[PDB]
């Protein structure tokens, strides 16, 4: 009528705030699994599916084991094996073709629970400090 | 260790600690607003008017001194208006004002005065602790999960340790309905209970206390009205079970008023607040009177049908009840005081796109049979983008005979409806007003923003009035407003049948600080200064028309007090040689504070060195610092370090452990043109 | 004494002129992660409505607001963005929804009124979907 | 001997004593102002002219009553000018006819003011006269008292000048506006006149009269009076010049004026008093 | 936890630089953000420089990344080009640590394109074969088809190249009609559409 107020704007979509948690610690010896989680919260409404992958230095014994850091006191033939929520080996350095889309519910926080276990293959495995820095790759649709 | 959260000292969501609140900086402040018009008439000639409103101010640490003045010219002297020195008491969550001010009409009537006033501030509370909302009390058998559903949507989800729990962070959203709280135990047992709530304006959250203490001299602005000293104190206290007890008192030489009342959140019956004021008043003719006024307020939230009774109020005052302003006249309708005032405010939702609104006030006086009537009924329809409004108004004053009625129809159509161009930010308005006495006015207008930043706003509206009094005529109003980085301006042209007038005006604010003087748009209560030296024209994003000066300082006219405000600079507008260390800052100001948002803008050529030490790339994470300039960086993969604001030729110090390397470079003199440059270096 | 004159009359309030006829508030680009929880809101944006050349006799101006309000009571969004509403208030913390009226006094020295307001966008149900925001609020003034 | 009037026809009580209800048409005249002309009202006749002839005279002591009791003048008795009040017995008038002949008696008032007057309500006594009637038939002489009463409300002039209306009400247009006040004054003789307003003024210059409105007063505004675009302060004499038998307009024009600060809508009412002073 | 401001970055040809946002909402966490843009083949070629390439974020902080072009108009001007933008947050005792990489699509969009972006999702075509469904896209846009449904079975998502084709595995127990949805330039879901054979 006499005056008008015209309110304009735009609401954009964003990624997922991803929080990771550090994990404390015969041939083919497996230690008890230690669980860790990846929390995606808050996640935008348009975020429907994402690709999750793991990257790191492949072990000399096998490419499916995440090798330890080059510590001055490091155990020989000791790697860290990562298990998914269903207790299956996660392919290290898997390509995008091998990776698959995992769905997320919009609004509610999402959780991805994995396990890590020490695998000894060069028995007798020496005693050394265990340290590893892996990469969690999250590709957006 | 499991402890019930009823006494865990849990913090509300949005709680900002008081130690993070910024008092601001010491500064001088000025707000100028010059307006004028040059009227022209067929009979009478030309006329000129001008008014310059000048508001000065000064912040020294934690105080805020403000002054108002106005210079008026007609066709001629300054005229003081107000002055006040104010501060906020954080420990008391209060605010003290010294000088010209006004009280609050929560309990008694609004009174202007010149004295001292210490009153509690509601803006210091978190956004979830303002208003009224029930405090949900419950018990949990063990570690449980509590979710509160309002209108089917979860508005509160939490995990509660075993034991009794209390929740008091509920947002003030009584219009949505009732809060169904459900507590799920680990085993699976669910406890359900529904809390419905409605609030009148004088209902306080449980345990929350509001107060005001004012002592001063009643300033009226009337030449026949005295200025007596007075002391007024009001208090309100929320209470369990949705109660609220409040009261107050006014004391003066010839007036003593005592008010007491209680409000309740009845729930399914809505909120009701009843109070009573007893006033003993000595009239200007030295005649003592006593009276009692009872006020009821009732509020019902939205129902399933959509109807909400926003307000139903009724106030009844006996013959001897007089207000403070009634006894202040120098030794009038003092025999025609008010019998009773009835207020009604109702809203209905008639479908997905239609809203009906009712408002009304009815005042009856003592002695006379005249009644002050006001009524206003509206119907709004949305369609898709064409907004229709059908309004009706009815006003009758006690001192005049006759009812002023009006029935108006308004249509608003955006031009994006007709289109798929500068006309996207434009729309058309058609008004048809009927006086219900013969008169009829048609009006057609086009308005919208024009410039790239949508600073300029134009509005051209023609119209034709006719009937009723026979004064048929055509009238056109054209308005052009502008919001620049140095202030606002506006022009207007109103061509009536005979009167043709031209309005002009310019307004702005000036800030004086340790770094000089900065001009900008008219300052509001709280101001943010954007100190980014070296950035000539950096657009402060999410703000209209705000740009930095030629030195790098820009004042943001508005900032939310006691809340986190994000001040950002648009990197798309920076020069080719300016790089901000961090383009975004966060400020938490107090009321009236002028807070700097300091930005570090490195000015110079940006470059990306590839450092090699011992024929090997530099290690990851190595720090790099320029000696001549102040630029710094961290070595990324492949030994590449990015440095902003570097000189044409200089030295680089690299440190990665217990300097270790020296790097020298010499770019060509024509390397400034490129936005980013790449080179290679060496070490010892 | 010898002859008496009774001079009657009245002072009536005449309309002023509106300086800001098509005020606009550009909230900018909002982010959906900050408007996810129920009751979450954007930052306050100030809008001021000033009137000038108020004739002598007009001491108060009452502005009535009107707009398309959804089931939540706040002004509806005609843009693509969903689960969002537009909130308007004064500087006194009073919600001026559709049909609400606020009254201000006219400064005698300059004969000008001024309505200090503030606008924002909030989600009540939560989960503000990506999209444009567009709303219009029409304000009509009655002078007394 | 029977006396009667067309309008009232009052019943005589107590012998010859009687009242009367007659209209009043007081007009300012040179020298003195007439008050009541009983010739046009009182009609007397003799029932038996052939047997008894009456003689009616006015004895000394006849005067006014009430508010008029402090005023004097003259009486036209059968065309003879006799000073008033009656300090002596006037010559008698004979009556020997059956016809309702008019009674040649007129009452005047001596001007003691400039232009003021006194208002007399209906039913209030004005004059008390002592009449004595004898007859030629015998020595039957009887004296009675006649009280004159008013059957209408009228203001008899006391000074030597008259005005169009003693009470004038003017309604201004809505703020701002003006209205000419209809008020004229004439006099029986060419004489100088001066008038000054009165009332409870507001400003320090005594020029703006206070807004004395009862219901919903409009604060900050009062009423001024001007003439030929010249402000007239209260209690300041304005000279009308030479005023004769022709009515001279004062030229008064009521206007609004601003007294204090902010002007608030409402009613405005000012009561002003103008008094005339000889010069 | 670090969060990017968008799941896509549309880079118009001829622009000086584009802008993205990173937000760290954790009051106590400390990160080192390292950002880089790789080509469609997943090798860092230096075609786009994210500035600052490596910067430290302390606690709750919101910073801005500037993606700077380096193509110098050496890229095709007739079709959209795809790059991958990676933002890695190195966190900063027998502890395994995780560095989170967030990967988004950078669409280099040449100027003066013929088909509008809005009408690109309607121009796909489908062809069905023995246990394979081929999507052909003649538009000069990279089209992200999601929520594929060949009758009742849900098919995998795909990114069909401009003026190109892609293949999705098709189980035998599939219907005749196919319904698909694409994601526009703003990250929103387009309305469901029905595919056309051949």
């Amino acid at each position: 009528a006499d005056s008008t107020i015209t309110i304009r704007g735009y609401v954009r979509d964003n990624g997922c705030s991803v929080a990771a948690e550090s994990t404390n610690f015969n041939i083919g010896a497996t230690t008890p699994v230690v669980p860790f989680r990846i929390l995606l919260s808050p996640c935008g409404n348009a975020v429907s599916a994402v690709k999750v992958g793991f990257t790191g230095v492949a072990d000399s014994h096998n490419a499916n084991l995440l090798a330890l850091e080059n510590t001055v006191s490091a155990a020989s033939g000791l790697g860290i094996q990562l298990l998914n929520e269903q207790q299956n080996q996660i392919p290290l350095n898997a390509p995008s073709s091998a990776l698959s889309w995992t769905t997320l519910t919009p609004g509610k926080p999402n959780t991805l629970n994995f396990y890590a276990r020490l695998m000894a293959t060069q028995v007798p495995v020496t005693a050394g400090h265990i340290n590893a820095t892996a990469t969690f790759t999250l590709e957006y649709q | 260790l499991t402890i019930p959260q009823a006494f865990m000292s849990n913090r509300a969501r949005g709680y900002i600690p008081p130690e993070l609140w910024d008092p601001g900086i010491n500064a001088g402040l000025l707000n100028y607003n010059f307006s004028g018009n040059s009227v022209q008439n067929r009979i009478g000639g030309n006329s000129h008017y001008a008014y310059l409103n000048l508001q000065s101010g000064l912040n020294i640490g934690a105080w805020r001194l403000r002054d108002n003045t106005t210079w008026s010219y007609n066709s001629n002297k300054w005229q003081h208006i107000n002055t006040w020195l104010e501060r906020d008491i954080i420990p008391l969550r209060s605010r003290l004002t010294l000088g010209d001010g006004y009280t609050q009409g929560d309990i008694f009537d609004g009174i202007n005065f010149r004295g001292a006033q210490l009153a509690s501030d509601d803006n210091m509370l978190p956004d979830s602790q303002r208003g009224f909302a029930p405090v949900i009390h419950g018990i949990a058998r063990g570690t449980a999960q509590v979710t509160i559903k309002q209108n089917g949507y979860d508005i509160y989800n939490s995990t509660v340790p075993p034991g009794p729990f209390t929740i008091n962070d509920i947002y003030a959203a009584g219009n949505s309905g009732d809060l169904q709280v459900t507590i799920k135990e680990a085993d699976g047992s669910t406890q359900i209970f529904t809390v419905p709530y409605s609030s009148v304006p004088l209902l306080q959250r449980e345990g929350h206390t509001r107060y005001s203490i004012t002592a001063g001299e009643y300033r009226s602005g009337n030449a026949q009205q005295e200025k007596p000293r007075f002391f007024q104190s009001t208090l309100l206290h929320g209470l369990p079970a949705g109660w609220t007890i409040y009261g107050g008192t006014q004391l003066a030489d010839r007036y003593r008023a005592f008010n007491f009342g209680i409000g309740k959140n009845m729930g399914a019956l809505g909120a009701l607040s009843v109070d009573m004021t007893q006033a003993n008043s000595t009239l200007p003719d030295d005649s003592q009177h006593d009276g009692q006024s009872v006020r009821f307020l009732y509020n019902k939230s939205l129902n399933e049908s959509g109807t909400n009774i926003q307000l139903v109020g009724y106030r009844y005052s006996t013959s001897g009840y007089f207000n403070f302003a009634d006894t202040t006249y120098s030794r009038y309708n003092l025999a025609y005081n008010k019998r009773g005032k009835l207020q009604l405010t109702v809203t209905q939702q008639l479908g997905r796109t239609s809203t009906l609104y009712l408002s009304g006030s009815h005042q009856t006086y003592w002695g006379t049979s005249n009644v002050d009537e006001q009524f206003q009924a509206g119907l709004n329809t949305a369609f898709e983008d064409i907004n229709w409004t059908l309004s009706y108004s009815l006003t009758k004053n006690a001192w005049q005979k006759g009812r002023d009625q009006m029935l108006a129809l308004n249509v608003n159509i955006p031009f994006s409806h007709w289109l798929r161009s500068q006309w996207r930010h434009a729309s058309a308005s058609y008004s048809m007003s009927h006086d219900l006495n013969g008169r009829m006015t048609n009006l057609a207008g086009v308005y919208g923003t024009l410039l790239e930043d949508n600073n300029l706003s134009y509005s051209v509206q023609t119209g034709y009035a006719g009937g009723g009094d026979g004064n048929s005529g055509s009238t056109g109003y054209a308005t052009l407003n502008y919001r620049g980085g140095y202030g606002n301006a506006n022009i207007g042209y109103s061509h009536s049948d005979d009167i043709k007038q031209l309005y002009y005006g310019v307004s702005g604010g000036v800030l004086a600080h340790a770094n000089g003087v900065t001009l900008g748009q008219p300052l509001n209560d709280t101001v943010v200064l954007v100190k980014a030296p070296g950035a000539k024209d950096a657009k402060v994003e999410n703000q209209t028309g705000v740009r930095t000066d030629w030195r790098g300082y820009a004042v943001l006219p508005y900032a939310t007090e006691y809340r986190e405000n994000r001040v950002a600079l648009d990197t798309n507008t920076l020069a080719d040689n300016v790089d901000l260390d961090n383009a975004v800052a966060n400020v938490v100001p107090t009321r009236g504070a002028i807070v700097r948002a300091e930005f570090k803008a490195r000015v110079g050529i940006k470059l990306l060195m590839t450092l090699t030490h011992n024929n090997k790339p530099l290690p990851f994470g190595a720090m790099v610092t320029s000696e001549s300039s102040q630029s710094s960086g961290i070595v990324a993969d492949n030994g590449q370090v990015y440095l902003s604001g570097m000189p044409l030729a200089g030295k680089v110090q690299v440190k990665w452990g217990e300097a270790h390397c020296v790097a020298n470079y010499q770019l060509p003199p024509e390397s400034q043109q490129q936005l980013l440059t790449q080179l290679s270096a060496e070490c010892r | 004494a010898d002859v008496t004159i009774t001079v009657n009359g009245k002072v009536v309030a005449k309309p002023c002129t509106v300086s800001t006829t098509n005020a606009t508030v550009d909230l900018g680009d909002l982010y959906s992660f900050s408007l996810m929880s129920a009751g979450a809101a954007s930052a306050w944006h100030d809008v001021a409505l000033e009137l000038t050349n108020c004739p002598v006799g007009t001491s108060r101006v009452t502005a009535s607001f009107s707009g398309a309000a959804d089931s939540t009571g706040y002004y509806k969004n005609q843009g693509t963005a969903q689960n969002i509403q537009l909130e308007l208030q004064d500087d006194s913390g009073n919600t001026l929804n559709t049909g609400a009226t606020k009254t201000v006094q006219v400064d005698d020295s300059s004969q000008s009124a001024h309505f200090p307001l503030q606008v924002r966008a909030l989600t009540v149900n939560g989960g503000a979907t990506q999209g444009t925001i567009q709303a219009v609020i029409s304000i009509t003034y009655t002078y007394s | 001997f029977a006396c009667k009037t067309a309008n009232g026809t009052a019943i005589p009580i107590g012998g010859g004593s009687a009242n009367v209800y007659v209209n009043l048409a007081p007009v300012v005249n040179v020298g003195q102002n007439l008050v009541v002309d009983l010739s046009t009202q009182i009609f007397c006749h003799n029932d038996y002219p052939e047997t008894i002839t009456d003689y009616v005279t006015l004895q000394r002591g006849s005067a006014y009553g009430g508010v008029l009791s402090n005023f004097s003048g003259t009486v036209k008795y059968s065309g003879s000018s006799y000073p008033f009040p009656t300090t002596s017995e006037t010559p008698r008038v004979v009556y020997n006819s059956r016809t309702d002949k008019p009674w040649p008696v007129a009452l005047y008032l001596t001007p003691v003011s400039s232009a003021g007057g006194v208002a007399i309500k209906a039913g209030s006594l004005i004059a008390v006269l002592i009449l004595r009637q004898t007859n030629n038939y015998n020595s039957d002489d009887f004296q009675f008292v006649w009280n004159i009463y008013a059957n209408n409300d009228v203001v008899v002039p006391t000074g030597g000048c008259d005005v169009s209306a003693r009470d004038v009400t003017v309604t201004l247009p809505d703020y701002p506006g003006s209205v000419p006040i209809p008020l004229t004054v004439y006099c029986a003789k060419s004489q100088n006149l001066g008038y000054y307003l009165s009332g409870t003024t507001a400003d320090a210059g005594n020029s703006i009269f206070t807004n004395t409105a009862s219901f919903s007063p409009a604060q900050g505004v009062g009423v001024q009076l001007t003439r030929n675009g010249t402000i007239i302060p209260a209690n300041n004499t304005v000279s009308l010049g030479a005023v004769g038998t022709s009515a001279v307009s004062l030229g008064l024009t009521a206007n609004y004026a601003r007294t204090g600060g902010q002007v608030t809508a409402g009613n405005v009412q000012s009561i002003i008093g103008v008094t005339f002073v000889y010069q | 936890g670090v969060a990017l401001g968008a799941t896509r970055v549309i880079y118009p040809a001829g622009q000086k630089q584009e802008q993205l946002a990173v937000t760290n909402n954790d009051e106590n966490s400390t990160y080192l953000i390292q950002s880089w843009v790789e080509n469609a083949d997943g090798v860092k070629d230096g075609r786009f420089i994210v500035t600052p390439p490596l910067f430290a974020m302390k606690g709750k902080k919101e910073n801005t990344l500037r993606i700077l072009d380096a193509t110098n108009n050496q890229l095709p001007q007739d079709r959209e080009s795809l790059f991958w933008m990676n933002v890695k947050a190195i966190p900063s005792e027998n502890t395994l640590q995780l560095a989170i990489i967030s990967r988004i699509k950078l669409y280099y969009r040449p100027a003066k394109l013929a088909l509008p972006p809005d009408q690109a999702a309607e121009k796909l075509r489908f062809r069905r074969s023995a246990n394979s469904l081929t999507l052909i896209n003649p538009t000069p846009y990279y089209l992200t088809v999601t929520e594929l449904n060949a009758g009742t079975r849900v098919l995998e998502n795909a990114l069909v190249p401009p003026m190109g084709e892609s293949t999705v595995k098709l189980p035998s127990d599939a219907g005749s009609n196919i319904t698909y949805r694409t994601i526009n330039d703003y990250g929103a879901l387009t309305p469901k559409m029905t595919g056309v054979m051949e």
